[PDB]
Parts: C-alpha cells; structure tokens; sequence
C-alpha cells in the first residue's frame, strides 16, 4: 500500500500509556522513565552521549519493532548499527534471533542533500505508525531533529521568508509539534481490535550546548520526559552523562500503579534517592564555600551515600560486558542496598550522638571499608554470566554483611 | 433583512504562500470578509480576507493551503465577515478550534448569529468587581485574591503543574460565604493528555451540563487558533449578558496563539516587534483580553483565567510582558518550588491581583484581611534575603531573628503554600492558618499591622 | 588570656583568608563569566535585528 | 562524451556588486559551471555561477572584481561544473590553492578528470574504522586512540604548537606507509615553510602533495582549497588503494572565507554571522574520510583549527566538534608551562577509540587503564581546585594522593619531546605506573580482574 507521509495515520482511539519503556540504564529507568507511546526529547552538547543512549535504548529495549532515523548526522554513526544488530541477539523460544529481523533504518549522512532531512523525519514516522497499526509496540529514534530545524532555516533563506528566533521559520514550532503528536498508545483501525504504540526518542543538538537554543526551547514545550545530558559529566568519563538535577518525567504519576504490582518496594527507593541526591546538591555549594569543617555526622553521610549512588549506581558504562544492560531487578536490588546502608548508617549516629561514646563517619569508614568495596562492586555481577538467581543471592549477603557490621556498633 | 443576493465563485487565484491564498479580478472585494475554498479533489476548506486593493484580496485559509492550487481550486465570497450561531444549548457540547461538533451531536441551531470580534461596551457602562470568588486556594484567597469580573492569568512554563490549578480552580470556585459558573473553555495548541485531562476533570466533577469546551490539539491547524479565543469569548457575552449567567473563561494556553499570529505576520512581511511578534501584538491580544467584567442593568458577568506558557522562563518575553499591561494581575507558579514536590507551586512575590484591595475587609470577608496579606508578604520578602544572605556566611552569623524569619519561611511554603489537590480552604481557614504563622514572632515585629488588628487577633 | 585570645584569632584569620580566597576564586570568575555571556547575546540579538 | 561544441564568449556584463558580477543574455545558463573573464589589461580570472535566472547568471570570481569593468570585460562560459585534472603523478608537487603548479614543474597530464565537490559515499559501502594508528604520543595513544580512516581535528589557538604536533604524528603515525595530502589556507611564509622544510628534511616529500593559499592569496580560493585535495585523497585512496593522511591547516581561515563570501550574498545569519548553512558546508569536507567495501585503500583526516579567544563554544569548533570523531585539544595553560606537547586530556575525544583496542587489538588492560586515567585526572584537577580556596592543611592524605597523581602524570605521561616515539605498550605501562600510587580499593573503574593481574607488577 502507498501512504502520504505528510499525513497522519488514523486510529479508534488514543490511549492512556500505562507501561514502562525499559532502556536497560540504571539512571533513565530508575529516576525518569519512559513509556510505550511516550515523546522524550535527548538535548546535550557534542560527546555527550545521544547516540550511544539511543543505539542502547535500539539494542536493549522492549519493543516489538525499531525504526532507526539518522537525519543530518554521521555515515560512520550508521555503519556502526549495520555492523553490530546482525551479530547481536535476543532470545524467543529457547532459540536466538538477530535483532536487525526487528528492525529499519533511514539514513540521510551529514552530507547529503540538506532538503532530504524533511522527507527522513515523515518516512521515519509513516513507517512507525504502519507496525503500529499491525497492534506492535514501536519506537522511532531521531539521531538529530536539530539538523531537520537546521534543514528548514536554508530552505526558508533561499525562498526569503522573515525570521522567527534566530534565523529559524515562524512555523517550526508548529512543525515539530505535530511531529510529536504522532506518538501514542492506540486502539487501531478496523475490527481484529487490537492495541499497539509508537514511542518518539528524539535528540536535540543545541549549538553553543545552551538549552535556550530555539529548538530545545520549542522541543521542551512539547515532550513529557527530558533526558538533559552535561558535557562536565562526559569530560569525567561518567556516562550516561545526564544532569539529574534538570531532567524530569511526567510519566511517574501513570507508573507508580505498575510498580506498585510488579516491584512493589521501588517507589519509596526512587523518593529517598531523589532526596538524597537533592540534599547533597544543598551541601555542595556550602562545602565549596566555607569548607566541608562545619558539617554536621548526619550531612557527611549524606555526602558519602550521595557520592556512592552518583559515582556506583547512576555511572553505567555502556560497552563493558557487565554493564551493556541492566535489568530492573538488578536495578532495584543495587539500589536497596545503597538506601539500607544511608538509613543504618543514619540510624547508628542519630541513636549515639547524644552519648559520651559516640559514632561518627570517620569511626563508620574505618569500621567498614570491605562492605564499602563490596557495594561499589555491585555493578560488576553480570546478567548472564552470573544471571538472576546469583545476582540476587549475594545482594542479600551484602545486607547480612552490613547488618553485622552495625550489629557490632 | 438579509443577503439575497448570490455569491460570486473565483478560480482566479494568483498565488499560494504558507497560510495565504492571494486572489485577483475579485469585485468590490470587503476588507474582513469570509470566504469558501473548494479545492480540486471537492475539499472544502475557509478563510478571511487580510488586505485588499483593487481587485486583489489576500485571504488567509484557516485549514492549511497544502493541495491548493492555481487553476482548479476556487474561492466563494460569502458578502458578509465571520459571525457565530449561539444558543444556550452549547453548554454541554464539545466544538472543534472552529466551532463544528466533536460530541457526535448536530450544529447548533441558532438562537443568534453575533460577529466574533463582539461590540465596544461603552466605560460609561461597566460596573466596577467587588465580589470575591473564594477558589479554595490559600495562596490565590489570602494574598493574591480575585474578584467576580476580573481578567487575571496564570503564567507557567514548561513541565509544571499549571492545568492542575486551573482543574482546582474550575472544581472549586464559589463566594465567599459570612450561584454556580457556566464555564467555557478553549485550548490552543494543546497535546492529547491535556485535553483528555480537563474534559476527565469536568465529567469526574459530574457537572459536564455546565461547561463548553472549544478544542484545538497540538496536531489540528495553526490558524485555527486566530478565531478559537474569539469563538469562547463570543459564547460567553452571550451566556452572560443576554442569558444573565456567571460564567467563568479559560483560554489554557495564550503562547501558542500569539505564535499562530506571528505566522500569519511573518508570511505577510510586517515590520516585526520584539522576537519577530507583530508590532501591533498588544491592541491584538487586548482585543481578547478586554471581553471581560460587569455591565450596568445586567445580571450576569465573565471572569477571564488566561493560562501562559512562558518559553525559556522569561517573564519579560514580549507575551507574558504584553499580557501584564492589559490584565488585573498574575498568578506565577514557579520552577524552584516545583523541583521541591510543593503543590500548588504559586510563588507569591511576582504574583499579584489589582482587584483585591476592594474585594477584601470589614463587610466582604473579614477585618484583619489587609493587614495579614501585607504582614504574611513582608515575612517571606525577608525571609528570601535571609535566606540568600545565610549561602554566603553560615548560621554562625544569622542573629536570633534572623532564625525567626527563617523559621517562617518553612513554615509558611509547608503550611500556607502547600496544600494538595482536592483540599479546599475557605478565607477564613486561610487567614488562620496566617495568623498561626503570624504568632512566630513577637507583637513588636509585626510592622504592617495596627495595633487594633494585633490587640484583637494576636491573642488567640 | 593571650593565649585563649590567640587560638580565638587564628581561628579568625584562617576564616578571613578563606572568604578573600572564596570570592577572588569562586565568586569573581563566575560574575566575570555570566557578564561575557550577556554581552554577547545582546550583540546576537542585535544582529537578527 | 567530450564537449564537442564550441564555447560562447560575452561581453553582456549587466553590473558588479561585492565579490558577484551579472552576466545578461546568457543562452541556457548552467547552475555551478565555470567562467573564465578577461579584463581590459588582459589579465585572466575565474569565478563560477552561484545563481541563474532566465537569461541572467550572477558570478563569484575567485580573484575578486576590482578592475572589472562594464564594457571591455570578456566573459568566456565553459560547458561544464569545476573539475580538477588529476593523477598519480600528484605526490612530489606543490601546489597554489586553486592548484596550479608553483614548484617550476609542468602541468598535470590527467588520468583522469574528477568534480571537485565528490560524492556521498553510501552508508552501506562504508567498513567501520578499527584499525589503530600508533602516533607514539601517549596523550593521543593510550587515551584518545586514533583508527585508520577517522576523522580527528586538533582544537588550538595562536601561539600553540599545532603545527608542531601534526609534524610529529606526519612523521611517527603506522600501525600497532602513508601519502600525505597537506592543504593550507592564509598561511603566513613562516609557517607554509616549516612543513615544507619538516617534510624534505625527513627525505619523505617525494610522497607528499601540498596545496598553499598564504595570507596574501586571495580568500575565495580557500573554499575550494580542500576540496582540491580531497579530490586527490580520493583518486589516491579510492582508485589506487593507498592509505591517505590528509592535514588541513587552520579550518578557522576556511569558515572566516565564508562568512566572508555569505555575508555578499545577504544568506540567513547563524551565530556569530557565520552562515546559516556553516554545518553542512564543513560536514560536505569532514565527511570525505573513511575505508570501503572491497577496496584496500583509507582516507584519515587530521583538520587544524585556530579558536578564537580560546572559546570551545564558538561556531567554528562547535560545529566541527558535532562534525567529527573526536578532537585533540592543545591547551594554552599547559603550553605556558613549559610542556609539550601541550595536550589536555579533559576536553579531548576519540569516538573510534573503543573498537580499535582491548585483547587483540593492543592489550587486554587498555580500555580499563585509560578509563581511570581519565578518573583520576578529574579528581586531581578538582582537589588542586578546592585547594586554591581552603589552602594544604585542610587536605586530608587521599586528596594529596591525587594532587600526587596530578603532578606525576603531566610529567610522565604527558610530557613527551618532539622526536620520542613511545609504543602502546610503553604508554600502558607508564599508565599503570601512576596508578599504582593508589592502594587498589580506590581504582574503582577497574574490575578485579584487571586488578589482580596487572597491578601487582
Ligand atoms: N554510555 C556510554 N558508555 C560508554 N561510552 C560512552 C557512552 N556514551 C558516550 N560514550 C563515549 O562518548 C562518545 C560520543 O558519544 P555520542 O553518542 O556519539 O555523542 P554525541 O552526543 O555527540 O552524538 C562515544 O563514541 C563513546 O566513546
Ligand atoms: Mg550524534
């Protein structure tokens, strides 16, 4: 069949999306997730990591389908995906099938025709809507919608059309708007009544890397999920390099009743991270100032658990063997354990510090240095080499071995 | 009487660009008028005529020129400008950005048509809004109150919370007590959650009887949005100053009709203003803003809630600048108390309502009303530069009062500010949780308060 | 007395020296920094003008 | 077939604005073809057709206007788009920027005749870059690994020695020979005869091509410059299957010219007043690097970029930072301190690094060494920063490890001279020199692994 690709294609009905997008990150997947029909939007600096996050999220994820769009961006950058999805594999009834027989591409390289990068965005989109319909689960990556903006600002030029901001036509607003509003969960046309989504992943190439550039702007107007990366968290080598301080999801409130059912004790690990986190950025600024001296037991513990959950936990290298995907379950169990410790740790000062004889960080760290080396290496156990059962085996040995620890405090 | 004459049909268009279709060999052509374009495959699309001279006419089409062409396509002039059909019968009815049914029910079958630009209500003629609408909200009802009749809009950003406000807003509004609104609301430029969750919100309600909804999603036609505020706001003079009904207007969200209009602008090549925007954006956006308030012999009224998203957070980008010099106030909601989970995120210092002064006091609400708002505002202005002062140099150096007004200040966003979605405060709540902020401090702090308003409420 | 005055003041200038060092260091650069950003996109504003 | 119809000539010339003169009476103008002018003292120039419309076709000439007239002026069109004669007799010449010979040799007898703009390789002919080039400088080696075929810029500024370091990887780079192709645009003297000097001097110019447009030559030549060269980078890798090295030197002269050439034309502005299109134009020269299916052959580009004010967020290396596959960074502070080569690691990149290493490639602790080192370099720079506020005796000992660290690595690992050629293994092995100062627990990019089989040497 042959469709227009400027043009939507119809369903019954809209839907609310009621189930995550699973990135296989540890941050993105714990503090601001995704959902099947959901519109992010991936804004960050040169080398920051939008290409990595998105082959990640087109290796790992679970979807039915993949449309892959590289408008604007690196030949290299494609041949990477045509070399590695044939070799890579998913598994389907205790046989193993090569990820490329789920998957499309289109390719427009940095150096092609510049008009080309419209007509790569709507076949992108048609495509997706196409499997959608079938009742399949779909997500589209847009390897760049600046350069789609950055497309339309010389075709605009050269038919010399007034300004908007800065150079870019009155109308791109309305163009990535619609755009995004092709994402959805749906009921399909016609009568099978099945059920099917598109989930629109698109990253956004700010020049200069500040956020106020006009496509951001328009873009953070329209998504539900911001993934901001920082190009001071890439310089340190700490990938994925999002800034969790900026990024948000609106999806929170439609998951809490999945995890609710299926891991049950995430949502209060999720709120005292966040927290955590939250007050070590108060800290930070005090600490730089007047110099760490005046802190009280209880804020140098929210330091050093703020430091293990940033340096441990969000830090996720994405080529290493152990850490290409992590799982909920390891997620989850990585990050009880890091919680635990802040609430004994906390526990054993603030039940002490009014005493004669009294516990402090210092006295914690010197106690305590192998159950310190062995929360750092839970990042290490290996989803297939060690799998579920080992994996969350010694997760619990870690809360014997700190429990007893504690005990004898 | 009526046009009985017929219309003459031209295929003489002579160019297409963006929004516009220009057309020649037009006779007479009416500055303002609507026109009809059937296109080569039997579409039928409208548009309004933006200039003439001779016989050329620029019409901007309101569905989009995609398909349009320069032979086939052709244009009927309908004689007349753009009037609405109204009935009281729209309350209840659910309408595209350009006034057709969505519900699955009839057009409406008019009990009037009225010209959507409306008539100049004469200064002479209005009432001045004395009336307070209670809605609930202690950080709206105690610093910040709103009068029946006023214009006052809601400026937001990106990812923040201010559809909630306006739902509470819509859920809980009444008088203050020692009638009930009809509603009519218009989206512009809105995604699909957006409009399930306020159309969920008045049906949750159970009140759907009382509400008409104008929608435009972020996926139909940008120009729509030039006539949709104009569409609502032609309903609600209707239902208030010929039905006699309070009706409440929500138009949710402002920057994305200004951005329509810089469309239709950019494509004409006008001289710009500020960020490209039309130079004549503010008599524009005052023609919306102004259909508001009281009439002198008549019962009814229409209080205006505008909603802004301001881009990049800027309040002084030319649409929520331009909005300040027109409307009686803001109501601000605020980032920084957004990323800490407070609900409602209102920040009470760029908020303002210029309205309140004579709805509050002695009569319409209670004595203290005036001096609690002046003397809760002074709080938290000190409290924030304590606050900031404290960053640079540690508690070693903040004074024992320095530490009250830093004390207020958690009390006041965990108690006064604070308050979740379904709870509604009455004033008189409101102003005694105040007071029990009030009492932090000793009587000689209180600056802005008489001593008759301490003598008599301090104590309690 | 001298001495209990002595490790009072030492205290004190150990205090001073590391404020003039916090705003010559941290403070100062980051004005410097916010100012240079400004004065360029005034004239970047002024050029799509 | 060749152009076997005879070429009109006109003195139609209907005005001159800027760099653009406005041809009239034109019969079919072609869109970027070539037009050579004759001026009334019968000095020749060339420019090409940026615009056509009915019988009218405006003109950018390559030498400028001046000295153009309306009446005497002869204009004489080609037929055809800018083509360059090119063969294997290419290495061993040089060149001016709009490639006529300067060496006193003759002109080139073609192989073949090539359009200079090329053309987009397709994705699917594209073999991914996995081959390591050992450069011999550890900055660039053991921490921003260099693959045969990528594309990796030095980000400079005035007054560093960028040319100096290209020299050294011309004269160190081979596997763990090349042709070099070497463009300049508005070179002074003194450094158009350093590489020149540099490359006779290592006996290796018989297989070296340079392009020279100094600061004197006209500026509308420097847009055609590299595109010159990649054309020859192209035959040389594509049809003769040699390994290219192709040097462009001071790609900020390159956009500076364009701007320049835009900002005659009214184009939309992007920041800075570079124009709107400045990415797609760099991406049409950065993007002419790389291996292909079936054939032997590779093209690596090492672009030279001058940042202005020493700002990274400025257009020029920004746009090219989207660009290419990485950047070396040459850090003035480093430079000031009498180090060299100047290379701050925090700011630089290699993408193709991580393919191109690890068991097989180099040895099994590379990915894990160069990760730490990055670690802990961070760390240093953050401590000797927390130490210019609260002074050394706020410092508890592991903070003067790092700021130990610190001052042992820009020393060994860093700091190089300009002819010592160190292998992967000995940057390795200098790499677990200056992590051995920490006790173990501390390596925390390292798995156990790695740790208990390296470390303990
Ligand atoms: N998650 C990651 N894990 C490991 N390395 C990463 C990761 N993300 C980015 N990198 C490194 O940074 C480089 C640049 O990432 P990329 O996605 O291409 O950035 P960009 O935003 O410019 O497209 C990668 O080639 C890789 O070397
Ligand atoms: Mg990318």
């Amino acid at each position: 069949q042959v469709w227009p690709v400027r043009q939507v294609r119809p369903v019954t009905e809209k839907l609310p999306a009621n189930h995550p997008l699973l990135t296989g990150q540890r941050v993105l997947d714990a503090l601001f997730p995704c959902v099947q029909g959901g519109t992010t939007a991936i804004p960050g600096a040169f080398g920051c990591g939008k290409t990595v996050i998105s082959q990640s999220l087109s290796k790992y994820s679970n979807s039915d389908v993949i449309i892959y769009v590289g408008c604007g961006e690196r030949g290299n950058e494609m041949s990477e995906v045509l070399r590695d999805f044939p070799e890579l594999t998913m598994e389907v009834d205790g046989k193993v099938e090569s990820i490329m027989k789920r998957t499309a591409l289109v390719a427009n390289t940095s150096n092609m025709p510049v008009a080309a990068r419209e007509a790569s965005i709507y076949t992108g989109i048609t495509l997706s809507e196409y499997f959608r319909d079938m009742g399949y689960h779909v997500s589209m990556m847009a390897d760049s919608t600046s350069r789609w903006a950055e497309a339309l600002r010389e075709i605009s030029g050269r038919l010399a059309e007034m300004p908007a901001d800065s150079g870019y036509p009155a109308y791109l607003g309305a163009r990535l708007a619609s755009f995004y509003e092709r994402a959805g969960r749906v009921k399909c046309l016609g009568n099978p009544e099945r059920e099917g989504s598109v989930s629109i992943v698109g990253a956004v190439s700010p020049p200069g890397g500040d956020f106020s550039d006009p496509v951001t702007s328009a873009t953070l107007g329209i998504v539900q999920v911001f993934w901001g990366l920082d190009k001071k968290l890439a310089q340190r080598k700490h990938f994925p390099s999002v800034n969790w301080l900026i990024s948000y999801s609106k999806y929170m409130r439609a998951l809490d009743e999945y995890y609710d059912k299926h891991f049950t004790e995430f949502v209060p690990l999720r709120t005292k991270a966040k927290e955590i986190l939250q007050e070590e950025e108060d800290l930070a600024e005090i600490v730089q100032l007047v110099g760490k001296a005046s802190l009280a037991e209880t804020d140098k513990i929210t330091l050093e658990v703020a430091k293990l959950i940033k340096d441990d936990f969000l830090q996720q290298n994405g080529y290493t063997p152990y850490d290409r995907f992590c799982p909920f379950y390891k997620t989850v169990g990585m990050l009880s354990n890091m919680i635990s410790f802040y609430d004994m740790a906390r526990r054993a000062v603030e039940t002490t510090a009014q005493s004669d004889n009294k516990i402090t960080w210092s006295i914690i760290r010197e106690h305590m240095g192998e159950i310190l080396y062995k929360l750092s290496s839970m990042k290490f156990k290996d989803p297939v080499k060690d799998g579920e059962a080992k994996i969350k085996a010694d997760y619990a040995q870690l809360l014997e071995d700190m429990q007893n620890a504690f005990r004898s405090l | 009487n009526y046009l009985s004459q017929p219309r003459l049909t031209y295929k003489t268009v002579s160019g297409v660009n963006g929004p516009l279709v220009i057309l020649d060999h037009v006779k007479f052509p009416r500055y303002a008028e609507i026109v009809h374009l059937t296109l080569p495959d039997g579409t039928k699309r409208s548009g309004q005529v933006l200039e003439v001279s001779g016989s050329k006419a620029v019409v901007q089409v309101f569905e989009g020129t995609s398909g349009i062409d320069a032979k086939k396509t052709s244009c009927e002039f309908t004689g007349d400008i753009l009037r609405t059909p109204v009935s009281e019968d729209m309350l209840g009815r659910v309408f595209n950005g350009s006034g057709k049914p969505i519900d699955r029910g009839p057009v409406v079958l008019a009990e009037d048509f009225l010209d959507i630009m409306g008539q100049p209500i004469n200064p002479q003629c209005r009432i001045y809004p004395e009336e307070m609408i209670q809605t609930g909200i202690s950080a709206i009802d105690g610093m910040n109150s709103i009068a029946r009749g006023q214009k006052i809009p809601i400026f937001s950003a990106a990812g923040l919370p201010h559809n909630e406000i306006a739902a509470q807003i819509c859920r809980q509004a009444g008088l203050v007590k020692k009638e009930n609104f009809a509603i009519v609301f218009a989206a512009m430029g809105v995604n699909m959650e957006t409009a399930r969750f306020f159309k969920s919100d008045f049906e949750e309600n159970g009140s759907m009887d009382n509400v008409c909804l104008f929608l435009n999603l972020a996926n139909d036609p940008t120009i729509e949005r030039i006539i949709t505020p104009r569409l609502a706001l032609t309903t609600a003079e209707f239902l208030a100053y010929q039905c006699e009904k309070h009706v409440l207007v929500i138009l949710t969200d402002m920057s994305s009709y200004a951005e329509a209009l810089r469309e239709v602008s950019a494509a004409r090549e006008e001289v710009p203003g500020r960020r490209g925007f039309p130079g004549y954006m503010y008599t524009d956006l005052a023609t919306i803003y102004e259909r508001a308030g009281r009439v002198e012999g008549r019962n009814g009224s229409i209080t205006q809630i505008p909603i802004l998203t301001m881009p990049n957070d800027d309040i002084t980008h030319p649409i929520p600048d331009l909005t300040g010099y027109i409307t009686e106030g803001q109501i601000y909601v605020d980032r920084q108390l957004h990323n800490r989970q407070i609900y409602p995120p209102i920040n009470v210092l760029p908020s303002l309502s210029r309205l309140m002064k004579s709805a509050i006091g002695e009569g319409m609400t209670r004595k203290d009303h005036a001096d609690v708002s002046n003397q809760l505002y002074a709080c938290y202005a000190i409290g924030k530069d304590v606050q900031a002062m404290k960053a640079v140099v540690g508690e070693e150096a903040l004074t024992s009062d320095d530490l009250l007004y830093l004390e207020f200040l958690q009390k006041f966003e965990k108690n006064f500010i604070t308050q979740g979605p379904y709870e509604n405060r009455t004033v008189y709540e409101t102003l005694d949780i105040g007071w029990q902020l009030l009492r932090i401090f000793p009587k000689e702090m209180l600056k802005r308060i008489p001593q008759s308003t301490l003598s008599e409420f301090y104590p309690r | 007395s001298l001495q209990t005055s002595f490790v009072t003041l030492d205290e004190a200038i150990k205090i001073t020296n590391r404020r003039v060092n916090a705003i010559e260091h941290v403070i100062i650069p980051r004005i410097e920094r916010t100012l240079a950003y400004i004065i360029t996109e005034l004239d970047e504003r002024e050029r799509e003008e």
